[PDB]
């Protein structure tokens, strides 16, 4: 029916927007520490799944904390220092986050171009007569 | 845009004063010599406003 | 002649915009000529006079300059941009009015 | 008047005297 | 909302500017003494926190004074000298402040780049609304 | 209500250019012993104002000489010296002028970008 | 009537966005004047009141300054970008709605 | 409250006393 | 008239190009000691005028600046006068280093003016 | 005659002798 492409592309745009938002939040809070209630901030990633209802678009199942090793900085002169005087720093890779941002932007632009092309084709079908 | 001209004029006059000082230093052994003083004079321009 | 006048208001507005654009371009080109005086016209009063042979006024200087040049740069650049935008606005208004007049005869 | 406005007669000549007579 | 990206980036920029200002103030007051009312100057730091609206922007709750001991310098000729003839010079880590300034500048540039990219994407987004 | 943006930005540009000119003049005449009449040079600076006909653009009210006392150096063999042999020299802060130039340039750039964006939006408005 | 009611909300949103843009431009142009307080308007409340002059209120200062000025450049730039993008979106929505209303007549 | 929000009243004027009164 | 912009901006471009060439020639000959026939090199300048009300800028002529030659003492040179003072060009360096930048900026500004005017003329070409 | 105008006479060649003979 060519109309389900709108749903597929909308799901893709939502997934890419959420991925970009998560990457931007990680970049912003890369240097942040001591989140609310004292637990240090942990880098978060998304998971993409296929919204089969055969083949279909992409949705985001949930958000999961990365299990990369958590950095430590030796600073006894800080109330957050542990028994060994280590303050916990989140495991954020700036290069990885920037690459994720760029890839998300490119995919978002490609999907909106797909949407425009399908819109033009459907208008042509409307004006077939 | 014209603020460049005052600065370049200041630079040129500084170069001239440096030339005067170098000329004074060059003849540091000529008998019966009198040194050359130097100074910078401000020359405001009175236009219409500001 | 009713059509003549109805489009004539906007046509004269566009013509005066073009003249002001030309004067702005002239004082941009001669921006480094010593002994030059910035020139401009009053659009509103000029348009009123034309509706009811163009006189030009000397722009008020802002800063002194020894070489006798009074044409500023930033103020006239903003004036150039504003005049270009208003010329385009007048052009599109005239085009819309003409197209609306035309499509009735279809 | 205010700088950047329009006025009927031109600005007076600008001079930079090195020393006032 | 696809628009909280601007809020996150702006909060990050504001936090980085605050931290840089604190570092610059400490560098300016590195060798000061006897501030207002005579109390010795003490260095300050900032604490970053996340706004759990999940994922959120960064904020600075308050500026916290350093608990590192002040430098005690023997100089009885100063009226601030105690019974031991000691004056309290502030504790400023010059290398620490330089590193903090470098980190603040780098984070600021990264955030401005992210803002540039997202602004381009959002400008391109509206072309499909016609 | 969108054609006043050009006026506001142009006023900001003019004010920043005037401030930059004043800073350049101070830097140039940092070491001017005397002026035309004979009085020692004195540092000058602008005084901004809010150009509200309510808020609007910035506007330079006038230019005032700094009230800080001018410096004075000892030089008896100079006709400019007073009865105590002190000749007056201008009080200019070179670092102050430098940072003034930096801030003025940055504000100039910011206003240019604002004007460019507003011009783009105005241009695209006509495509209604 | 019906035609004006179909577009009143979008037109008023566009107008309020333009006014807020002007406010942001003014308080970013006055970034160096001491004693000048940052200004802005509550967009949601203003739009709801107008759909049911202009009220403006001071901004909460970010960091103190000796001169007295209370404008933050990065915050103003982010607000400027957001308002510009939302104005563009409102213009696009209005244009699409008008195009559809025109197309329904054929 | 939070910096960058909207307030109905201006903040008190700033001052930097060199010495306490 | 919107067509006159082309031959106004072309006049501006030609004048700025002539000014830049004069500045470059002076910089190149800043240290040349003689000409083809023993005449010392002299700094040259252009004369700008309005075409005429007001119009484009035309280079009236090119004139050698009337300033004393910065003569130097080289007694063992054929070009030396009776006192052994040969004549050298009276060309500074800051003057030309600023003239080149000013001419380039004016050239670029006139290029921008011509671009904008051509764009709006082409836009007017499809009225209605 | 005026630069930039049109004249049916081609311009004479330009030469730059090093020294006058």
């Amino acid at each position: 029916a060519l109309l389900n492409i709108f749903d597929i592309a909308g799901s893709a745009l939502a997934a890419q927007s959420k991925r970009l938002n998560v990457a931007a939040s990680n970049l912003a809070n890369a240097d942040s520490v001591t989140g609310p209630d004292g637990q240090p901030y942990r880098a978060k990633q998304v998971v993409f799944q296929v919204d089969a209802a055969a083949t279909g678009g992409v949705k985001v199942a949930s958000v999961i904390e990365s299990q990369a090793p958590e950095k430590l900085v030796y600073e006894p002169g800080n109330p957050l220092a542990d028994a060994n005087g280590y303050v916990k720093m989140p495991n954020v890779d700036v290069v990885g986050e920037m690459v994720n941002t760029m890839s998300a932007s490119r995919s978002y632009q490609a999907n909106i171009e797909v949407l425009n092309t399908v819109k033009s084709m459907m208008l042509k079908t409307l004006t077939l007569g | 845009d014209h603020a460049i001209y005052t600065a370049m004029g200041a630079a040129s006059q500084t170069l001239n004063q440096q030339a005067v000082t170098a000329s004074n230093l060059a003849n540091a052994s000529t008998p019966g010599f009198r040194a050359q003083l130097n100074a910078l004079r401000a020359v405001p321009v009175d236009g219409l406003s500001l | 002649d009713r059509l003549d006048a109805a489009l004539r208001f906007q046509q004269e507005a566009l013509n005066l915009r073009a003249q002001r654009q030309e004067i702005l371009a002239a004082n941009i080109a001669n921006a480094d000529t010593p002994g030059y005086q910035a020139r401009d016209i009053d659009f509103a009063s000029e348009l009123k006079k034309v509706m009811v042979a163009v006189d030009l006024l000397y722009r008020v200087p802002d800063q002194p300059s020894l070489d006798g040049n009074t044409v500023d740069m930033d103020r006239e650049r903003t004036q150039f941009a504003d005049n270009s935008l208003k010329y385009q606005m007048g052009l599109t208004v005239l085009g819309s009015q003409l197209k609306g007049m035309m499509n009735v005869l279809q | 008047g205010v700088p950047g406005a329009l006025s009927n007669q031109p600005a007076p000549p600008n001079e930079a005297p090195i020393a006032t007579p």
